[PDB]
């Protein structure tokens, strides 16, 4: 009529299912879950190379600004993308 | 698997004396001031026979209450009236309604 | 002793974090941003004086 | 020679125009409050070694309390407004682990529920002032805010003022401290004296180069702190717990410091914080040995006289209680006196000076109330008198404080670079009469305490108006706002 | 306010046979403790007062329901009511701001962020 | 004297927990830490501007880092 | 920190027999049954322990307190007395 | 509750509410016999409304002006630190699962632990033998015979006979 | 036997990775671009196609 | 994905091919090896864009989003073994294969390169999830909830084929999102309104609204064995990201009718939070929380103009780890008490002190402790809609205040006394109960160290 | 390191302490002891790496791009020429972000230097920074076309409004 399983504790430890080779289910999830993914994969993106070409544009911004500050070149131009190349239809 | 009077039904006048207590003993013999007449006003989606509301209320307040545990902590058997508003609420103190705080803020 | 119970506690992390600042000013263009002199006379650090 | 510093250690994430990395601030509050804040915590854990002496859960407490210093110390060292928001919430989440220290106890866990409720109203005001700096000021580092002062600071700074009301116990949020006392005693000695209530007004103190103009601010500020004084004065009357009597008394200290902002006095205001932190962490701990001596009443009922083989802790109280009368020359004399006599030149409501100075008496009558009821009369309390005052762990704590306590306002203010101009004119009939206001509080409490003790037997009449010893605010709002919203406005628009 | 709560009334001798309403519950209490005390239970009590509570609250309210009254159609004054009102606020918003943004200027010139 | 016996639920499984948590995280985390120290000392990057790299530019490994 | 045993209450219940001046110190020590010595002789006889012990004295404590050692019996159950 | 013992429920709290307001001990003690003379108005009489009108006017001036924040005797239904000892909270029978080298300590305690269980393991040949007999049909409060007519073990064995001690 | 249920199945990754270059080696449309990425004269834009 | 679907389809002829009870330890062992291959070839740079190989992959360039898709299959097998082991072995292995098959369509999805392959993959789900609700679920009223799990998503998604093929025959071809350079504008008409309507309304079926969301507390209430596919149903709800793909272009300028989607998702936001403080179910308790701050992201998208795409990138994964972790708390404390009703759980915190830390930090991610991945994005939703108007902070801020109560409303329910009952519920939190309870915050605060990868284009 | 013209500041100008009193001061006891307990564990190990780090050198090279088209090429429905122009325009925008960050901390160089005056001096950073960010949101910030990134199809057409409606419809400029 009613058959069911209860608290698996026959005074043993128990990890997932039972004693032996299912005992290895611990160190297949402790050692593969973390300690390789949470270590090497955590290390992998730590020193990962330049995201969205940023680290070039860091020092590239350091170079070109003082060249505008060198001779006469204004800064934050918004200069119509090399004008007199558009017919500019009036109406 | 409890099917016999598993919940309330479309009451409250389907021989309301045979409601309490053939099952759901909110009243002893349909005269206990807790017979399932108190379907507030029905028509709405309120409680039907509903071993539920307007029974004596406004606090389970964790009293002295020694004849069982019976106040709020320790499971009396079947006395459910209303819940989920009372684990943090209480009864009447010595003063009364007088809104003197608005005069105090005046 | 009071020989290594405090020496492991305080005396070891002194050299590590000072190395993290000496190797920091030469790299970052904004190091310590210490303020002005707040000097009422004129003194020997300059050449002029003030009354 | 100054040499104030900022640093540039390590980047956080960067966005389009602004980049915040991290930085620090070493101006007038880091070189002042941090040796003060650590000295108190250095002297407070020996009592918890004696107070929590029978608990096998002792190791969680010293672990949890140290991280609570981290969220209290990273706030004052910050100079990015993102970093201020980190410490603004980090201080409250530790509190739920401190009021909720003792499990069960169907009011104290509700008191942990009452604690975080009023904290969130102070949270929503600070973020409103945040986003207005994003829309205009292009960043929220504290430098570029004070680089150019905007025109309309009226809209952001009300949210700064509303953020102050969340944790500095202003009017409307006043049951937060008398409900937070339900935990252990040096927990509440830390929660209420030098932490969790100085940071509620500390953020306003940093914002001094802007708070001069925009005159809607200053009238609201000083009038608000005046309300906080006397409602704590009237509800403290006929109160039957030692910890609750000291609970109101730090709130009328807050009524001073709220008014000190509207008058353009930044550093004299902060110097009152410099003195006040010494006081009640001593006093709750000094009164904590009394309660542990009896081990269960914690009432002002059934106490006795001072001298029931109790020499030292009675000497420790009268150092504190006379300072609490209003500082004739005691610990906080160089801060309390230089403010109420700085109320001479002002532009107030003039109801404010008719409200702040009256509470100076109401502060003084707090002192003798534990003298006249716990230290004066005949010995009466239940038997098996198991008193004990011999532990040098506690003796180390009390001796370390009172040496620093008496020399608090007299060494720090003795050597300070000046910032502003003093009053230097205090005329006839206008100069020191607030000290005389404190004197009559000894007289008035005498002919009530002795009259309730030795009289022509004024019989107990049941006719009195007792909406003063309660306040009538916890009577209805704790019965209405969790009733309307929680039940009727939900189950109508629920399922 | 909430409530008086009428903690005292009269007796002597109103409803002499009304007593032993505890006989309803003490029979259940005897049925409780006999179920509670046993050498091997290893499980919770069924407790049908909580069974009849949630299932007659979460479910069996829509079979109870009928729209035969307007106080059941009264939810129109709470659901869709303020939902028009926020848009009645917001439709007046964002266009008065836009006309001052289109015609004329009020912003600072260093509003890159945004 | 006043001496009794304290009632604890269990300490076995709970102190069995945090063991392999701590054990395996030091089984490979601590040994991989030396390579983060060895490549710091013996290996660097230098310097800037530009270099000319001949006519055809260098391959991948344009990074100013040991392992990047 | 100070413990307690059975001998402390055996002093106090016998002492308040002589403390109350209506009851002479010539009665029985632990079982006088109080009828040989309606209100104020079932409440006043324990109103003194309302002053000294005073753990609010619940409603069932009246009808048990006739036998004066049956007063003493349940306190060790409440106060958790030795062994 | 009955009419005669309704006087007793008020009489203890009539004086218990007064010591909240007093300042001395004798000041409260002088009003004990002083309030007794009001109680000595009707000494012994009938049980009718003459005894109820003494209580019908005890509605006023008892609830009217009642206990402005009184003494609470902190180990009580109310009062501060009433249920403070909850970090321990006596978890009786939390000690089933051990998986030993954690059951190494207290050897003689566990040897006695299984010993008491046979008193509970063998009681239903005696307790349930009278449980069907002592209850008439479905009637009142269901304690057994307090000696169980030979040996009362307990009747409430063992969760009440080994109930939680306080500390 | 030699456990084909085991690690032989992750050996299908390089079996997929060997097939993963067949799509790129027929996407040999453009060398002449102006993102440098120019394929000007070098044996560096030619390689790894 | 060059070879990502290729190794994981070979995992399928390994379940019934294997031995006896070895099938659990074998299936978890292979599964974590793919997780490095996911990390390796991805996360490249990066400047507009990485068109991956060909007509089947655009490499998920603007939003990575794909690492989270691959944690869960080596995360639920350790969870589903709580109450599954009562059946035949051939029937249990079928329950393993259908969950693995669920990942393979979703592996090709979220990248998808196109739109005509999108919709067939957008509808490639709902076949395995429905079977999980039918067989090996809980007690009755399953089958109507299975029908409510259909007949909404399928009801709204069918006009997408009415929409997309109407675009394919009109202007070019929707095979390439990157050949979408020429885009004609869309004016206000009485035909173009419906063109935007069918383009949007199907995406409101999955991430819910104050309307049409009654089905959502059915699958989470009546749910499989112990939160088994319920964790997958978290990604099923957040995986309606495709509005980011579509409405970024392809009638962007119709914002005149944006307002009833702004308003309905805003008063319904504050409402459905308070619609559960009187709920009596644990699995319904997290469900209505999962409506509210998932409805937060919708006004971050229809309102355009980044500083809104920044946080909305992170707010998808915000509860995506959190509500998955809360369901792991709710899948536990049910093998020991066989009813999910929360009120019966009085008297906790003393029998299980070890998991009591895990209750604290989990609910500390709803208050959310501003150096985390949760309040780093909600500040940018503040940073966007305050530039819209000054009123929007009010209703959105109270959402940060209601869930302050609504989270601690659960925590205090653990602390009670004497527990009245429970000769069962002995088990002091075995290894499977706490190792599976880990690996949620362990990457979450790890991502809070350098949260640079959790960022859109943007 | 860097270049000092990019990050200018006035010279340090640190005065003399001026003790003037024969009282014992503690500053002559602190700097005379603590300097050697830092220089020994730090500077020598910094020298020990300095010979060891010079064992081998490694090179990393600058990346300079190629920009043949600019704006108006090409015709409407094209793909090829309108892809390099996107690589033109978009990399011509991420440069323009961090140029502002240089000028932003240039303001921060003045403010934590004077402090006391801090407003009525430095003569440039309240002007020049507002001569950049003011000349920024016009025609280089696609307000509010920044969601679809406005790639060459709206960043030119704000500048169509900056030439058609602007400067000619002023009636008559
Ligand atoms: C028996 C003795 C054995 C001897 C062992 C060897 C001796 C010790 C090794 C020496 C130290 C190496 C260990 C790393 C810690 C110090 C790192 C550092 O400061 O140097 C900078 C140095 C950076 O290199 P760099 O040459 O200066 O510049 C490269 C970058 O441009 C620099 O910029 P960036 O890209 O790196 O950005 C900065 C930031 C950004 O990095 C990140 O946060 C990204 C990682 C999270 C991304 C999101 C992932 C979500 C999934 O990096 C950090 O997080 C630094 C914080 C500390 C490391 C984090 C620890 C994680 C655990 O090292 C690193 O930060 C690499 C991080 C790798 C972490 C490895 C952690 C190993 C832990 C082993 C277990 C130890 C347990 C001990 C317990 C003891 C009892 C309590
Ligand atoms: C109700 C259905 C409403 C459809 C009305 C007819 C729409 C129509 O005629 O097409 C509009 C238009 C194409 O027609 P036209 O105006 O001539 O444009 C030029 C191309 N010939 O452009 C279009 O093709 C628009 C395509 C989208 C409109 C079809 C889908 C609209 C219905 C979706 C509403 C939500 C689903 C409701 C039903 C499910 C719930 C029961």
């Amino acid at each position: 009529e009613d058959e069911n399983l209860y608290e698996k504790n026959p005074d043993s430890h128990g990890y997932d299912k039972d004693p032996a080779v299912d005992i290895w289910n611990m160190r297949v999830v402790f050692f593969f879950g973390f300690s390789i993914v949470l270590v090497l994969g955590s290390t992998f993106v730590a020193y990962l190379p330049d995201y969205r070409m940023q680290e070039w544009a860091r020092r590239e911004a350091e170079r070109l600004v003082k060249y505008r500050e060198a001779h006469g070149l204004p800064i934050m131009e918004s200069n119509c993308f090399d004008p007199s190349k558009i017919q500019l239809p009036e109406d | 698997a409890s099917h016999i009077t598993k919940d309330m039904l479309p009451g409250p006048y389907p021989k309301t004396p045979e409601e309490r207590a053939a099952a759901a003993k909110k009243y002893n013999m349909r005269v206990e001031d807790y017979e399932p007449y108190p379907d507030d006003g029905t028509g709405y989606g309120d409680y039907p026979k509903l071993p539920d509301r307007s029974q004596q209320e406004r606090d389970p307040w964790y009293d002295w209450d020694h004849p069982d545990l019976r106040l709020n902590w320790g499971e009396p058997m079947h006395w459910d009236l209303d819940m989920y508003i009372r684990n943090r609420v209480d009864t009447s103190p010595t003063p009364v309604n007088w809104n003197l705080m608005c005069k105090h803020l005046f | 002793r009071h020989s290594i119970f405090a020496f492991t506690h305080v005396l070891i992390p002194v050299w590590i974090i000072h190395y993290y600042l000496k190797y920091h000013v030469t790299t970052k263009p904004y190091t310590i941003v210490e303020k002005k002199p707040r000097i009422f006379p004129g003194d020997t650090i300059l050449e002029t004086g003030e009354v | 020679s100054g040499q104030e510093l900022i640093i540039s250690n390590w980047h956080w994430l960067t966005i389009q125009t602004l980049k915040l990395s991290l930085s620090f601030k070493m101006d007038y509050f880091s070189m002042m409050f941090i040796p003060v804040a650590l000295f108190v915590t250095w002297s407070i854990m020996e009592f918890s070694m004696w107070y929590m002496y029978s608990d096998p859960n002792i190791n969680k407490f010293f672990k949890y309390l140290l991280l609570f210093l981290i969220t209290m110390l990273i706030l004052v060292t910050a100079n990015n407004l993102f970093q201020l928001f980190i410490g603004w919430e980090g201080v409250g989440i530790m509190s739920f682990l401190l009021i909720g220290w003792w499990y069960g106890r169907a009011d104290a866990n509700t008191a942990a529920l009452q604690a975080i409720l009023y904290n969130r109203i102070g949270d929503i005001g600070f973020i409103l002032a945040m986003a207005w700096f994003l829309t205009n000021l292009n960043t929220w580092d504290l430098q570029q805010i004070f680089m150019l002062n905007p025109s309309d600071s009226n809209m952001p700074l009300i949210g700064l003022a509303l953020a102050a009301t969340g944790k500095s116990a202003q009017f409307g949020l006043h049951p937060w401290l008398p409900s937070a006392m339900e935990g252990p005693t040096p927990v509440s000695a830390l929660l209420h004296s030098s932490t969790m209530v100085v940071a509620g007004i500390f953020l306003l103190i940093r914002f001094y180069p802007l708070t001069e103009n925009n005159k809607y601010i200053q009238s609201i500020t000083l009038c608000l702190g005046a309300i906080t004084t006397l409602f704590t004065a009237m509800c403290a009357l006929t109160q039957n717990d030692i910890k609750k009597i000291i609970a109101f008394s730090t709130s009328s200290q807050l009524g001073l410091m709220m008014v000190t902002i509207g008058i353009n006095q930044p550093y004299l205001a902060f110097l009152h914080i410099c003195t006040h932190a010494f006081f009640k962490a001593m006093l709750f701990m000094c009164s904590g040995s009394i309660i542990h001596s009896l081990n269960d009443e914690q009432d002002i009922r059934k106490m006795g006289g001072l001298f029931k083989a109790m020499p030292f802790t009675t000497t420790a109280l009268i150092v504190g209680s006379l300072a609490l009368t209003g500082m004739p020359f005691l610990t906080g004399f160089y801060s309390k006196d230089l403010i109420i006599e700085a109320a001479n030149t002002s532009y107030t409501n003039a109801w404010a000076l008719l409200m702040t100075l009256i509470a100076t008496s109401f502060t003084a009558i707090y002192s003798t109330r534990i003298i006249f009821f716990a230290l004066l009369g005949q010995p009466r309390f239940p038997t098996l008198v198991n008193i004990n005052e011999n532990n040098p762990l506690l003796i180390n704590s009390i001796k370390r404080l009172l040496i620093g306590s008496l020399f608090a306002g007299y060494i720090i203010s003795n050597n300070i670079p000046p910032t502003t101009i003093p009053q230097m004119t205090m005329p006839y009939y206008l100069k020191t009469t607030a000290l005389i206001v404190t004197i009559l509080g000894f007289i008035l409490a005498l002919e009530i305490s002795n009259m309730t003790k030795n009289l022509k037997y004024h019989y107990p009449s049941n006719a009195f108006k007792f909406s003063t010893l309660l306040g009538y605010f916890p009577t209805i709002m704790h019965r209405l706002a969790p009733y309307m919203n929680l039940s009727m406005s939900q189950k109508s628009a629920s399922s | 306010t909430t409530l008086d709560p009428a903690e005292y009334d009269i007796s002597s001798e109103t409803r002499k046979a009304q007593a032993e309403r505890l006989a309803i519950r003490s029979r259940l209490k005897r049925e409780y403790q006999l179920q509670y005390y046993d050498p091997s239970r290893r499980g919770v009590i069924e407790d049908p007062a909580l069974v009849r509570w949630t299932y007659a609250r979460s479910a069996n309210i829509y079979p109870n329901f009928r729209p035969n009254t307007k106080t059941s159609l009264l939810g129109a004054l709470f659901g869709i009511g303020p939902l028009v009102f926020w848009y009645y606020v917001f439709k007046t918003d964002r266009d008065r701001k836009e006309k001052l943004i289109q015609e004329g200027k009020l912003d600072r010139t260093f509003n890159i962020s945004y | 004297g006043k001496r009794l016996f304290i009632i604890k639920p269990s300490g076995f499984y709970d102190k069995r927990f945090l063991k392999l948590l701590r054990f395996y995280i030091l089984l490979t985390g601590i040994p991989v830490a030396i390579g983060i120290t060895l490549i710091n000392v013996f290996i660097g990057e230098a310097e800037l501007a530009e270099i000319p790299e001949g006519y055809v530019p260098e391959h991948w490994e344009y990074f100013k880092h040991p392992i990047s | 920190a100070p413990p307690l045993t059975l001998e402390g209450i055996k002093d106090r219940v016998l002492y308040v027999l002589k403390l109350y001046d209506k009851i002479d110190p010539e009665k029985l020590s632990v079982n006088s049954h109080f009828m040989k010595d309606d209100s104020l002789d079932q409440v006043e006889i324990i109103m003194a322990m309302e002053d000294e012990f005073g753990f609010e004295i619940p409603d069932i404590d009246a009808e048990k307190l006739m036998c004066p050692q049956e007063i003493v019996d349940y306190i060790a159950d409440k106060k958790d007395v030795y062994e | 509750l009955t009419h005669q013992q309704k006087v007793l429920r008020l009489y203890k709290r009539a004086l218990r509410h007064l010591e909240s307001w007093c300042i001395h001990r004798d000041k409260y003690r002088y009003f004990a016999c002083l309030l007794r003379a009001r109680f000595d108005e009707h000494k012994n009489e009938k049980d009718m409304v003459k005894a109820t009108q003494l209580l019908r006017e005890a509605e006023e001036e008892f609830w009217h002006g009642q206990h402005p924040q009184p003494y609470i005797f902190p180990e009580s239904p109310g009062g501060t630190s009433y249920e403070r000892y909850e970090c321990y909270k006596v978890p009786e029978w939390c000690l089933d699962d051990w998986h030993p080298s954690e059951k190494a300590m207290y050897p003689d305690y566990f040897a006695k632990r299984e010993q008491w269980k046979k008193l509970r393991r063998e009681s239903w040949e005696r307790e349930v033998k009278q449980l069907q007999e002592e209850t008439p049909v479905g009637g009142p409060r269901t304690e057994a015979l307090p000696p169980a007519r030979k040996q009362g073990d307990l009747p409430p064995l063992w969760w009440h006979i080994v109930t939680r001690p306080r500390e | 036997r030699d456990h084909w249920v085991h690690v032989l199945v992750p050996m299908g990754f390089v079996f997929g990775y060997y097939l993963d270059r067949k799509n790129d080696e027929k996407l040999t449309a453009f060398r002449n671009k102006s993102l440098l990425y120019k394929r000007e004269l070098k044996p560096n834009e030619e390689v790894t196609w | 994905m060059l070879k990502y679907i290729i190794p994981t389809i070979m995992l399928m002829p390994l379940t019934w091919l294997s031995k006896n009870n070895m099938i659990w330890v074998n299936s978890t062992a292979h599964s974590l090896l793919i997780s490095f291959t996911s990390l390796l070839l991805m996360n490249q740079f990066g400047d507009n864009s990485l068109n991956f190989s060909l007509l089947f992959f655009s490499d998920s360039l603007s939003t990575p989003l794909l690492i989270l898709t691959m944690w869960l299959l080596p995360l639920m097998l350790m969870a589903s073994q709580h109450h599954l082991s009562k059946e035949n072995l051939t029937r249990k292995k079928l329950f393993i294969t259908m969950l693995i098959s669920l990942q393979l369509f979703l592996i090709m999805t979220f990248t998808a390169m196109e739109l005509i392959l999108f919709y067939i993959l957008f509808e490639a789900t709902l076949v395995p999830t429905l079977i999980i609700i039918t067989r090996w679920g809980n007690q009755t009223e399953r089958l109507n909830a299975g029908l409510y799990f259909l007949f909404y998503t399928l009801a709204g998604s069918l006009p997408l084929l009415v929409a997309l093929i109407y675009i394919q025959n009109t202007v070019g071809s929707l095979n390439f999102l990157m050949l979408q350079y020429w885009v004609q504008p869309v004016h206000n008409s009485w035909s173009n309104v419906f063109m935007w309507l069918a383009c949007m309304m199907a995406f409101m079926v999955k991430m819910p609204l104050y309307g049409l969301h009654l089905w959502l507390p059915k699958a989470h209430v009546e749910a499989p064995i112990a939160g088994s596919m319920v964790l997958a149903a978290v990604l099923l709800k957040l995986g309606g990201y495709g509005m980011l793909r579509i409405t970024l272009i392809l009638n962007p300028m119709t914002d005149f009718m944006a307002y009833p989607f702004i308003m309905l998702s805003l008063w319904g936001m504050i409402m459905t939070s308070s619609i559960c403080l009187r709920q009596t179910d644990l699995k319904s308790l997290i469900a209505y929380s999962s409506v509210s701050h998932m409805a937060l992201v919708i006004v971050a998208i229809l309102i355009q103009t980044p500083w809104s795409y920044m946080g909305a990138t992170a707010l998808m994964i915000a509860h995506g780890l959190t509500s998955s972790m809360l369901f792991c708390l709710a899948n536990s404390n049910y093998e020991r008490i066989h009813s999910r009703t929360m009120i019966l759980a009085r008297g906790l915190q003393t029998l299980l002190p070890l998991m009591a830390t895990w209750w604290l930090l989990a609910s500390l991610t709803n208050l959310a402790l501003p150096p985390t991945i949760n309040l780093i994005g909600e500040l940018f939703v503040v940073m966007s809609t305050f530039s819209w108007s000054n009123i929007t902070i009010i209703l959105m801020g109270v959402n940060m205040v209601i869930t302050a109560l609504y989270s601690l409303y659960m925590l205090i329910m653990t602390q009670r006394g004497k527990y009245t009952y429970h000769i069962n519920n002995i088990s002091p939190s075995f290894t499977r109960e706490n190792a599976l309870m880990s690996l949620h915050i362990l990457p979450l605060l790890l991502l809070t160290l350098n949260p640079k990868i959790i960022l859109g284009p943007l | 390191s860097w270049d000092k013209d990019v990050y200018p500041e006035p010279p340090r100008r640190t005065p003399a302490p001026s003790p003037q009193t024969s009282l014992p001061n503690p500053i002559t006891y602190l700097t005379k002891a603590f300097d050697l307990l830092v220089d020994r564990p730090v500077t020598l190990v910094r020298e020990f790496i300095e010979r060891q780090h010079a064992k081998n050198k490694y090179y990393y090279y600058h990346r300079e791009f190629r920009r043949v088209p600019d704006i108006t090429e090409c015709q409407e429905k094209d793909v090829l020429c309108m892809f390099e122009a996107e690589m033109q325009w978009r990399r011509d925008y991420k440069v323009d972000q961090e140029i502002v960050n240089i000028i932003q901390e240039r303001l921060k160089a003045c403010q934590q230097r004077e402090g006391e005056s801090h407003r009525q001096n430095c003569a440039k950073e309240l002007e020049q920074f507002t001569q950049v960010v003011k000349a920024y949101q016009d025609r280089y910030h696609d307000l509010g076309a920044h969601y679809s990134a406005r790639k060459c199809l709206a960043k030119q057409k704000q500048r169509m409004l900056a030439e058609r409606k602007a400067a000619k419809e002023a009636a008559a400029a």
